[PDB]
């Protein structure tokens, strides 16, 4: 990458990656692909699902919520914003006890205030975080 | 001295009438205008600057100075009101 | 309006805080408070400068004045409004655009031209209470009877838009010398997105940010609040990581002592350090009372710089011990520094005989923890500073240190000396919105370090192009770095392997002597060193060691450099220059408060803190510097902090009455942790002052005495010219019937001290002082302007007299020095805040040779705090006693009367004045004649050129 | 005048020929100069400045002859250095540090003494506990302050409150009971006044707090309805005594069980004084206590409890 031109170094991170994304090296190929996205931004789709499959469930919630704050009218997987924080409290209200770097709570009622279609869904989804957290007496407060 | 004044109107209304109304037109003392736009402290000597200058000597004269035998604004910053300017 | 009498409910910054939340909190309600107080101070100021005042046939206001620090704004609007993040609440950014005509003075416009990003302006809305014939305001009445500020919105600065709206990035002011058409220009804004929420939700339909017609900047010294409180803030809410070592030191908890090297495990017994020592001699005396020895095979004729010393106490074992019977042990061996270059090199070296106290210093800042040094003025804390700097550099050379600094002024002075240092010119960073006007020779900015990195590689380049052409190599070898560290591996280093190889395998028993003047393969590189081998093959191998190391340096350079050919972009090339090229960065602690932020995003790293005028700086912002890093684990990374200032001097320059007094915000760091009894080093040696100006203050310190020269210059001997004795407390009688004057509440001012004043610099002058050698203090910032005024009209007129180096108060002069002082104490009725015996300590130590403190006896004789300098005073005469014959220099010594002629003694600013003026006439043409002298010749000389 | 006084008696200036001590003049002073002019500030000033504390009063202090007045007008003048601020206060007293422990301990005496005090001489003596606490490097004071809040305290908790402490952290129960039998086997003469102080003066301060109900305000025996503001400023110049006792570690330690176990918010905050405005600035002060009175910390261990930690403890209290 230093020593080919910026413009040839897609032929390189194509490997590159693929190479980091066929072992179970998660620390590595993290550091990688966020050096990756500077360059290639669209990638980063692909890079939620690399974590996900790798159980980074906390860095694939960081990076849905990179890709919700680009509010895109549509990605690069042809999922709009609507879908994709969709996906983020998929993935964070079933995962309470690994999801430990975002303020889950703050999250889901957010929505609530924004997506009036489902509240019930949400208020259900928000206790139920608690719930498997089992504190109990949160999802009562709930 | 030269043959100028100069003439602020408290609005640019008073002075475009003004400027319109009077334009190069004959005043008779002027003939005919052009119109365009645009304390010492009580007894503290001063000191005689020298003429046109705008170290010591090695031996010096000592004069044979002997002593002898309300006050108001006279520095800026002694007024209380240009104090807040 | 406090007083000292109330409670009030507010927060105190005492001795120790229950934990870390509690400390930073108290910090962020307390510095909200007064940097919120501080912004009204400047607000009324500026909208009394601007004069405000109803349009007499209008609604409308419109402004009669002018002020630096703000201008009217033609239009404003909030261009962007982006919608809250996920898990966020107020909008992402509030996007303002504002418009103002510049207006056409030069020196203003570029000040507005240089706002940069993160600069804080306050957009006013504001009207005048008064509708009147005229107007007029005055600091006596109320603000709010004159003027009516309707709203007040801070905003952050974006840069200036450009032509067609494009920001701005801090490089173009190198280079858009291609300036933007005409007096208008935009900024762009960014608002506080809580208060634009706040401001919506609580429902607007008169809409506040229409009614905005100033933006007011402040100067860059107070910018940094926003900083400060927004970095508080975030480690309120995150973990704040401070070291595990420190976080007890800060609370106040523990033993004082468990940051300190003698507790800390990690704490080395070996040091090495460097050239600390001048010679063998030198190193017996740092420590008295320890055994210092050579190790074996050296000897007191050889021993000769570097050292390293090896402390057997800070030793774990018991064989090598304090045992009985001996005395506590230090190794001494020397080291023969392998030298790197065939060339005639001289090495930049310290040149300071440290002093003991300064050496345990020095000793205790290369050893890990926090290390604080007690800097008595004039007792040379800055050299100590550097050697600290320099020999953590020397020795830990991956390791990178952070200066921090009160003031720009003393951050110059450093680095004046470290370049005196052999610290190289490359490792070196400043960081500052001072780096528009740096002093020095060379320029240390981001800018002036990135251009010196550009230049140096192409010279560098030269040199592999004459070495391949030495090597009769062909090809460009030296398009580019990449190039030479390809050609460096492949050719260089294989073509040294063969020539080493031809040397060890043939050996002495075969090869011919002076054989290596022929094989060594680099001869025509240094082809201007002539004699370079010598004919010995013992030497001529020890010298190409010395050429390979010489080349070696060369490609190390480049490979260094290398990132300045991937890295295109001016700002990227900072930011490698700043997170990895750098290895000392200096930096104020009011510009730390603001980068924090962008160091934290940079991944700024940092090893060591060296904070140099400690007192000075706020609690606060003593303890951001600590974490403009990231902890990389469960615990911080930081290994060093130095702590360099003086308690006995003025305190943080907190300004409201109640958050001063009361909430004890004018204790620094520094300060509380010697209150804390951290153990701290004293350096006890002046050497900037006479002996006898020198005791003035040196009694408040615990043994603080003189360097051997003080004793022994000529300019210490000697007495001052036409003074009988070398400092006086001159005591001034009333002048027409006033003693002081007071045309403001706290603003107090005595005509009868600033006459007296004046016709005393004017006397000086008539003696042949130099101006630059004389400045003129007083205490209080009243008699300050006051100085000004008498000597803008009396001196500044006259250029046979002129104006002094500087007329200041005491407190803005903290920290520098002249050799005559002349000293207005302000008060005649009571005693004033000089009752402070730091604002005594400050004021009478900025003398070198003389200081005559003009007052009035009767107010500050009798106070305990000054009767330890005022039993000084008091052995001298109250009426300044004057030898009118004496021109400067004199011959005569300090302490024997003169015999020329008979002293006379002033008066009274009466006497002084009547005095002065016919001694000035009276000698008015020999003195004038010297000036057209010395004006011709000054001209006449230049003329050529 | 002070300044003729203090020229013929003490001021350093006259040192040759002022007069030999007189006791009595110290009497006089604080009667005349001090207190009848309810501590009039350009007096106090002038007598501090002329160097009457380390000239005059201390100096000639012997215990045994001093009385109140001499034990009043050294108080005066230390408040007078503190608010000074600038000033090493304790200086004189950290120089002859021989009559110093009587002297406190008189001062903390004359604090309980509810009879013979104007409100503003109590004002003044619990200012120096302000003073005395906040001054924990000096350690002449500090050895002083340390006696006043150390575990004895505890002798007033409940049984009850005092075993959850145990339960808290076992091992106190160990040095406790080391304390019991000491506290009443040997020097309980001099304990049993330390120990029981801050309670004492908690319940002087409540008889304080209750003069101010406004019930009190219909007519008294003698005719007089007495000013509140002194006892006002009284009761301020006590809950910055609590926050005092309450930011410090060492103190927090053993006091947060007593600001709780003696309901003193209660009784602040129930009072009338809360609700007028006289009280504005005590309704500010006992706001910043409350804060303290149940801050983020593990008082036994230091600890710094988080966010998570104190909610979550929260949810487990009220299910309990």
């Amino acid at each position: 990458l230093r020593s080919l031109p910026v413009t040839q170094h897609m032929r390189i991170w194509t490997l590159y990656i693929g190479f980091l994304t066929s072992h179970d090296l998660p620390e590595t190929t993290i550091r990688v692909y966020r050096r990756y996205l500077k360059m290639n931004p669209k990638a980063r789709e692909d890079y939620v699902e690399y974590l996900i499959e790798r159980d980074q469930i906390d860095e694939a919630a960081k990076e849905l919520t990179t890709l919700v704050n680009q509010d895109q009218n549509v990605s690069e997987k042809g999922r709009t914003a609507h879908q994709l924080w969709t996906q983020l409290c998929d993935l964070i209200s079933k995962n309470p006890v690994k999801i430990f770097s975002l303020n889950v709570d703050a999250i889901i009622r957010q929505g609530i205030y924004r997506y009036t279609d489902q509240v019930g869904f949400l208020w259900c989804s928000l206790a139920d975080y608690y719930i498997r957290s089992a504190e109990f007496e949160r999802a009562r407060d709930v | 001295e030269k043959g100028c004044a100069f003439i602020e109107f408290t609005t640019r209304e008073a002075a475009e009438r003004a400027a319109e109304r009077s334009f190069n037109k004959t005043f008779i003392k002027g003939k005919r205008l052009t119109i365009r736009w645009g304390t010492p402290v009580p007894s503290v000597p001063i000191l005689p600057v020298p003429d046109g200058l705008a170290a010591a000597p090695r031996s010096l004269v000592v004069p044979n100075v002997r002593p002898v035998k309300s006050s108001s604004i006279y520095y800026p910053s002694q007024d209380p009101t240009r104090l807040g300017a | 309006n406090y007083t000292g009498d109330g409670v009030l409910a507010l927060d105190k910054l005492n001795l120790q805080f229950l934990t870390l939340h509690d400390y930073l909190l108290r910090n962020f309600n307390l510095f909200q408070l007064e940097s919120t107080y501080e912004i009204r101070q400047d607000l009324e100021d500026v909208l009394f400068r601007m004069k405000p005042f109803q349009h007499e046939s209008r609604n409308e206001t419109v402004f009669s004045g002018w002020a630096r620090m703000a201008l009217q704004i033609d239009h404003f609007q909030i261009s962007e409004v982006a919608k809250p993040l996920v898990g966020e609440k107020s909008p992402a950014v509030v996007r303002g655009v504002v418009t103002v005509n510049i207006g056409r003075r030069q020196d203003i416009r570029q000040e507005w031209e240089n706002l940069r990003k993160h600069d804080v302006c306050f957009l006013v809305a504001c009207r005048s209470r008064k509708s009147a014939s005229g107007l007029k305001f005055d600091v006596r009445r109320p603000f709010s009877e004159q003027i009516e500020v309707l709203s007040v919105r801070g905003c952050d600065v974006e840069g200036m838009l450009d032509q067609d709206g494009h920001l701005l990035e801090e490089f173009t002011a190198w280079e858009k010398k291609a300036k933007i058409p005409g007096d208008l220009r935009k900024f762009r804004l960014l608002l506080d997105p809580n208060q634009y929420r706040i401001d919506m939700e609580q429902g607007t339909k008169d809409d506040i940010y229409d009614t905005f017609n100033l933006i007011v900047r402040r100067d860059s010294k107070t910018n940094n609040f926003k900083a400060v409180l927004q970095t508080i803030r975030d480690l309120l809410n995150t973990e704040c990581v401070v070291p595990d070592w420190l976080t007890d030191v800060i609370l106040g908890y523990g033993e004082p002592d468990s940051a300190h090297y003698s507790k800390l495990s990690s704490a080395v017994p070996e040091l090495d350090f460097n050239d600390t020592f001048l010679s063998f001699a030198h190193v017996k005396e740092s420590f008295p009372g320890y055994k210092i020895e050579l190790a074996d095979g050296f000897d007191e004729k050889e021993a000769v710089p570097p050292f390293k010393l090896e402390f057997k106490e800070l030793e774990r074992r018991q064989d090598v011990e304090i045992k009985p019977g001996e005395l506590r042990t230090i190794l001494v061996t020397p080291l023969t520094r392998k030298k790197v270059t065939p060339y005639s090199y001289d090495p930049r070296k310290n040149q300071v005989k440290f002093t003991p106290s300064q050496v345990e210093a020095i000793k205790s800042g290369m050893q890990p923890g926090l290390t604080m040094v007690v800097g008595p003025p004039g007792t040379g804390k800055t050299d100590v500073a550097v050697q600290i700097i320099s020999n953590i550099y020397h020795n830990w050379p991956n390791q990178r240190t952070l200066i921090v600094t009160h003031s720009n002024q003393a951050l110059n002075q450093l680095f004046e000396k470290i370049i005196a240092l052999d610290v190289d010119e490359r490792h070196l960073l400043r960081m500052g919105h001072g780096e528009e006007a740096l002093e020095t020779e060379k320029d240390f900015s981001r800018y002036g370090r990135v251009n010196y990195v550009l230049k140096e590689r192409l010279q560098l380049l030269n040199c592999v192009e004459k070495l391949a052409k030495a090597l009769k190599i062909v090809g460009d070898v030296a398009y580019t770095c990449e190039n030479a560290g390809y050609f460096f591996r492949f050719s260089v280093c294989r073509v040294w392997e063969e020539f080493l190889a031809k040397v060890t395998s043939k050996g002495c028993n075969k090869l011919a002597e002076g054989i290596i003047s022929e094989i060594f393969p680099f001869t025509g590189f240094f082809k201007d060193i002539p004699d370079l081998f010598s004919g010995n093959n013992s030497a001529d191998l020890k010298v190409a060691h010395s050429c390979w190391r010489h080349i070696e340096q060369i490609f190390e350079k480049l490979d260094e450099f290398r990132a300045f050919e991937l890295l295109r972009n001016g700002r990227d090339r900072t930011e490698y220059l700043l997170v990895k090229e750098a290895k000392i960065i200096a930096m104020t602690c009011t510009h730390a408060a603001l980068r924090r932020n962008e160091l934290v995003k940079l991944g700024f790293r940092y090893d060591n803190i060296v904070m140099e005028e400690a007192a000075q700086i706020l609690e606060v912002e003593t303890f951001i510097p600590l974490l403009l890093q990231n902890p990389q684990d469960g615990h911080n990374r930081l290994k060093r902090w130095i702590m360099i200032g003086d308690h006995h001097q003025l305190p943080p320059v907190v300004q409201n009455q109640a958050f001063q007094k009361y909430s004890n915000m004018e204790q620094s760091l520094f300060a509380r942790l010697v209150r804390l009894s951290v153990p701290n080093v004293q350096l006890d040696r002046q050497g900037r002052a006479r002996a006898q100006i020198a005791e003035l203050y040196q009694w408040r310190y615990n043994g603080l005495g003189n360097l051997p020269h003080v004793d022994g210059l000529p300019q210490f001997q000697n007495a001052n010219a036409g003074f009988a004795f070398p400092f006086q407390f001159i005591d001034i009688p009333d002048f027409n019937g006033h003693g002081e004057t007071q045309p403001s509440p706290h603003f107090y001012q005595n005509l009868g001290e600033a006459e007296y004043a004046c016709a005393l610099y004017t006397y000086m002058r008539i003696l042949g002082y130099p101006a630059e050698k004389i400045s003129i203090l007083t205490t209080y910032n009243g008699q300050a302007q006051l100085i000004r005024d008498v000597f803008q009209r009396r001196c500044d007129t006259n250029p046979l007299i002129g104006m002094p180096a500087k007329v200041s108060t005491v407190d803005k002069y903290q920290g520098q020095q002249n050799d005559f002082i002349i000293l207005s104490l302000v008060k005649t009725r009571n005693i004033g805040h000089i009752r402070d015996v730091r604002r005594l300590v400050v004021a009478l130590s900025r003398a070198r040779l003389g200081l005559y403190v003009l007052g009035r006896s009767k107010v500050f004789m009798d106070c305990l705090e000054l009767t330890p300098a005022m039993r000084i005073f008091a052995k001298y005469p109250r009426k300044l006693v004057i030898l009118p014959f004496e021109a400067h220099p004199t011959i005569r010594k300090w302490n024997e009367r003169s015999k020329d002629g008979e002293p006379m003694e002033i008066q009274d600013t009466l006497h002084m004045t009547h005095f002065v003026h016919e001694f000035y006439m009276s000698n008015l043409p020999a003195m004038r004649d010297a000036y057209e002298q010395a004006m011709n010749e000054y001209m006449e000389s230049q003329r050529l050129l | 005048t002070i300044s003729a006084v203090a020229a013929k008696f003490w001021a350093p200036f006259t040192a040759e020929t002022h007069e030999n001590f007189d006791a009595k003049l110290i009497d006089t002073i604080y009667d005349n100069e001090m207190l009848k002019t309810s501590f009039n500030s350009r007096k106090i000033m002038m007598l501090e400045f002329s160097q009457y504390l380390e000239a005059y009063l201390w100096p000639n202090y012997v215990p045994e002859k001093a009385s109140k007045a001499w034990n009043m007008s050294i108080v005066v003048m230390i408040n007078e250095k503190f608010r000074e601020r600038n000033l090493d206060s304790w200086n004189c007293f950290t120089k002859k540090s021989e009559h110093f422990p009587h002297f406190f301990k008189s001062i903390l005496q004359l604090s309980l003494q509810e009879e013979g005090l104007a409100s503003s001489e109590h004002c003044a003596l619990l200012t120096f506990l302000v003073n005395a606490f906040g001054s924990v490097e000096t350690p002449i004071v500090h050895k002083e302050t340390r006696k006043l809040v150390s575990i004895e305290i505890w002798a007033g908790l409940l049984d009850s409150q005092r075993e959850d402490l145990f339960k808290k952290q076992k091992k106190l129960k160990k040095i406790w009971e080391n304390v019991r039998q000491k506290m009443t086997a040997a020097a309980a003469d001099n304990n049993e006044f330390e120990r029981t102080y801050l309670w004492n003066l908690i319940e002087k301060f409540k008889r304080v707090l209750n003069s101010l109900e406004p019930n009190e305000a219909q007519e008294s025996e003698e005719g007089e309805v007495r000013d509140p503001i002194d006892s006002i400023k009284y009761c301020e110049r006590f809950i910055e005594l609590l926050i005092d006792l309450e930011s410090i570690l060492q103190t927090r330690r053993f006091f947060n069980s007593v600001l709780h176990s003696s309901h003193i918010l209660t009784h602040c905050l129930l009072s009338s004084l809360i609700s007028t405005d006289a009280g504005s600035l005590f309704f500010q002060l006992v706001q910043l206590l409350k804060f303290y009175a149940r801050f983020e910390i593990d008082d036994l261990s230091g600890r710094q409890l988080t966010h998570k930690e104190v909610s979550e403890q929260h949810y487990q209290s009220v299910t309990r």
